[PDB]
């Protein structure tokens, strides 16, 4: 008789009783677990069984050990995109869960997100979230991430520069990439930076917060990296 | 030495008795010391027996509780608190347990932390017998004589935690529900099961802060109650279709299932844990020689109740086991084989998760 | 713990002391018989003063107040609770008795004595249905202890529960007899025999029919007891010709008597003469033919 036969077996009689007994139902995954330890499917059921008890800290725990056991299944990757949709009560509870598994876990689990996303603005906005939830991160994807929606919107072809890549950039892709002191930056990016800026504001308020403060902030800070609106 | 008892006896009972105490502390400091391992010799026995109503054994109790707290020494407290209490097999070891049982009782009312971990210690060295006679008074006094009573007793499950371990061990020594009275009280289980659940490390706190002995003393309290706990959750199923209320059936089932799962969750922890002091694979916390008197009883209990009666609760207690004995060698809590699985279970009645456990 | 720690030293170091310890037996296992003892000398104060005024006031409250927490101690947990209080009721009212109708009105007159029996007979209410014995047997030992200053406590506990009280009380007097009192039973039995004859009487007939040390001196003891209790022994001359008619109870009688000496079948019958003399009042002829 095959395994799989009795890895099957469990799962059906473990779920047979959830709706009966909450913990004979998690003692049984727990037993087959101590049996077939390397199963996905009976770990994948414990995870759900506690995330639908709500239980951040044994869902977290579980949760963490398939995305480091069972990388290759579909369902985790759709779980962490639930997540990361969450990121970007239930969304709460995610966020929550999302936190219970380790930082570096979880600046992990947002780089396989990162290798797995195909539309460049989905990618840019939760490269832009990776950053801001790790700041650390922002030394090695904020350029680039600035560049990227550069790119991507001279490809687009955008007749008008007011575009969601440009905006993006100049709006929180730039000033991390500016104030972030372990970025080191030559000083012909610092033009282009106030370009795409200028750009930015002029094309915004001739047709948000203050782009006009965001702008002059801009500009300071490369003026003193190179080194009211009358005195000066 | 003789002076101060011709001293001693012209002072009345209180105050020979702290007079004794306060010499024998002297005595105690001073060897300690001198020597780092001390000998608790005749004189201070005597002294203890000899001048150590109900009101002045109130004002004793009191200011004896004020000693162990005001002591801040933990070897000389704890040293002090096994002399008077470690059994001596003398008469006055009944005694001894009745006194020990007002003195922890009234230190759990108060939360005498420092009485706390005493007991804990005191307990871990003490044969089983005085152990299941002190847990008798004090699950007495916090659960059936004033009832809800436990609830300050339940508070010690986090205040002297090291002392709730070894509560639970001698207690599931005692209530090893070998009979409906060794059955521990409802109030009592649900202390427990609330402790534990709170705490699965809360059984695994003397593991993890003693040095162990590659034997554990025999007919003394074992290093962790997770043998009589997973007695108590396992022959739990059994003893209550024996007692008979329908409501309060289905309540212990339930704190019982809860006390299993928390058991179980100690056992998968304690697969690291063992690893983590280098004793999986070597010290078997859940001795098998502890777990052959609960499979055995449960192979009794199931002969008995005509199974064609108590099918669910045989089958019930049946998965229980095999779940407690394949969790505790996978987490190497028990050491055993597979074939040791098979030859255990040979004369049981048919189970399905236990011939998978055999099997593997 | 803090607040507590200063109840149990305040109660250390009367009504206020007495509401500290009523408040610690309600709050702390082991120190119930510390509550208890002080709340002894709370009912003989209570019963000096009664007995002051009578040979001739804020205690009576603490009297009740401690009657109240050791009676919801009684319904809280009848089996631990019951027989600790009901043996310290017991062992309470003895103690005031030491230091038999005019007896009963004189100390159901003092309030401290009622509420102690009203205490111990609420333990029996509760324990009658399981088990009264442990109550029952401390009630005997008490009056044991304190005759015939507690015979009036017994005779009234037969007046409220003749079932159980009198064949105790016959039992007792029959190992007094069998070891050597007497006197203390006679005078429970003729109280109680103004008001449960009719149980006293098949009490008594069950115990010499199952006579039919102890079972040989059974009808010795019963014979001193005619002699001493005349009013038994007229409650029992109403049926003693029909208890004793069928030969075969009278072989049984005969040898049992001739199991003794004849220094002894003369004393039994002289003693048999004794009572048929001084015995029958209306069934005379009938015994006599």
């Amino acid at each position: 008789m095959s395994a799989q036969g009795d890895c099957e077996f469990l799962v059906q009689r473990a779920r047979e009783l959830v709706p009966q007994d909450l913990w004979a139902a998690k003692a049984w995954l727990i037993t087959a677990r101590s049996l077939y330890p390397a199963d996905f499917n009976i770990q994948y059921e414990m995870y759900t069984i506690e995330r639908n008890a709500e239980r951040t800290a044994t869902a977290g725990r579980l949760l963490y050990d398939m995305f480091v056991n069972f990388p290759d299944q579909p369902v985790v990757w759709r779980e962490i995109s639930i997540i990361t949709s969450a990121l970007r009560k239930q969304t709460q509870f995610l966020r929550s869960l999302f936190e219970t598994l380790p930082g570096r876990v979880q600046c992990e689990m947002l780089l396989k997100v990162t290798e797995q996303c195909f539309n460049t603005l989905e990618r840019s906005e939760m490269l832009l979230l990776l950053l801001r939830r790790f700041p650390e991160t922002v030394v090695q994807h904020g350029v680039g991430l600035g560049e990227a929606l550069l790119e991507a919107e001279t490809i687009e072809e955008q007749e008008s520069p007011v575009n969601c890549f440009r905006k993006l950039f100049v709006c929180d892709v730039l000033p991390l990439i500016i104030n972030n002191h372990d970025v080191r930056l030559p000083a012909n990016l610092l033009y282009k930076y106030l370009n795409k800026a200028a750009e930015f504001y002029i094309n915004y308020v001739t047709r948000i917060v203050d782009p006009w403060e965001r702008l002059f902030k801009i500009l300071n800070v490369v003026g003193m990296r190179c080194e009211s609106y009358g005195d000066i | 030495m003789s002076d101060i008892r011709h001293s001693l006896l012209r002072r009345d009972a209180l105050s020979a008795a702290k007079e004794v105490l306060y010499h024998l502390d002297i005595y105690f400091s001073s060897q300690l010391q001198s020597a780092p391992l001390p000998i608790v010799d005749k004189g201070p026995v005597e002294l203890l027996e000899e001048f150590v109503n109900s009101l002045q054994e109130l004002q004793l109790l009191e200011i004896m509780c004020n000693y162990f707290q005001e002591q801040t020494k933990d070897s000389v407290r704890q040293i002090i608190f096994s002399s008077l209490f470690s059994p001596q097999g003398n008469k006055a070891d009944d005694s001894r347990m009745s006194l020990l049982g007002k003195l922890v009782s009234m230190a759990v009312a108060v939360c005498r932390i420092p009485v706390l971990e005493c007991a804990a210690s005191w307990l871990q060295r003490t044969p089983v017998v005085y152990c299941v006679r002190l847990a008798k008074a004090l699950v007495d006094d916090y659960c059936c004589l004033v009832p809800g009573s436990i609830q300050t007793l339940k508070q010690i499950f986090s205040a002297s935690p090291r002392f709730c371990c070894q509560f639970i061990t001698s207690v599931t020594a005692l209530y090893d529900l070998s009979s409906d009275d060794l059955i521990p009280p409802m109030d009592l289980l649900e202390m427990i099961v609330t402790w534990i659940f709170e705490d699965p490390r809360l059984i695994l706190i003397t593991f993890l802060n003693t040095p162990i002995a590659a034997n554990l003393p025999i007919g003394f309290l074992e290093l962790t109650p997770l043998v009589g706990l997973i007695r108590w959750c396992v022959k739990a199923p059994l003893a209550y279709k024996r007692k008979k209320g329908v409501g309060m059936d289905r309540d212990s089932h339930l704190l019982y299932s809860k006390l299993h799962l928390s058991v179980l969750q100690v056992l998968m922890t304690l697969q690291l844990h063992l690893t983590e002091k280098n004793l999986y694979g070597r010290l078997g916390l859940i001795l098998f020689d502890h777990m052959v008197p609960l499979v055995e009883e449960i192979n009794r209990l199931a002969d008995e109740l005509n199974p064609l009666n108590a099918s669910q609760e045989i089958e019930l207690s049946l998965d229980r086991l095999a779940q407690a004995l394949q969790v505790a060698m996978a987490s190497g809590a028990l050491l055993c084989t597979r074939d040791d699985l098979r030859t255990l279970c040979s004369r049981l009645p048919h189970n399905n998760l236990l011939q998978l456990v055999i099997s593997g | 713990a803090q607040e507590l720690s200063q109840e149990i030293k305040a109660f250390l170091t009367a009504r206020e002391h007495a509401r500290c310890g009523l408040l610690l037996l309600r709050s702390l296992p082991p120190a119930r018989a510390a509550v208890l003892d002080h709340l002894r000398g709370v009912f003989d104060e209570s019963v000096r003063a009664h007995l002051a005024a009578l040979d001739e006031p804020g205690l009576e409250d603490v009297v009740q107040e401690v009657q109240q927490v050791l009676s919801e101690f009684i319904r809280a947990n009848p089996k631990a609770w019951a027989p600790v209080i009901s043996a310290w009721s017991i062992d309470l009212m003895g103690q005031l008795s030491s230091t038999l109708n005019e007896l009963l009105q004189l100390w159901m007159g003092c309030r401290a004595t009622r509420t102690l029996m009203d205490i111990y007979v609420q333990c029996l209410s509760a324990l009658i249905g399981s088990c009264p014995d442990a109550c029952v047997d401390a009630l005997l030992d008490t009056s044991v202890q304190h005759s015939p200053h507690f015979d009036w406590v017994v005779a009234h506990i037969g007046s409220s529960f003749p079932g159980t009280i009198i064949s105790r009380v016959l039992s007792c007097g029959l190992k007094d007899f069998c070891v050597h009192k007497i006197a203390s039973v006679v005078g429970i039995l003729g109280h109680l025999a103004s008001r449960h004859g009719d149980s006293i009487r098949r009490e008594l007939l069950r115990m010499f029919h199952d006579s039919l040390p102890s079972l040989q001196a059974t009808v010795p003891f019963l014979l001193q007891l005619a002699v001493m209790s005349p009013a038994l022994l007229g409650t029992v001359s109403g049926e003693l010709v029909d208890c004793l008619k069928p030969p075969a109870v009278l072989s049984q009688l005969q040898q049992h008597l001739q199991g003794f000496p004849r220094e002894e079948l003369d004393n039994m019958l002289n003693l048999a003469v004794h009572l048929v003399s001084q015995a029958s009042g209306a069934g005379a002829y009938r015994l006599l033919q």
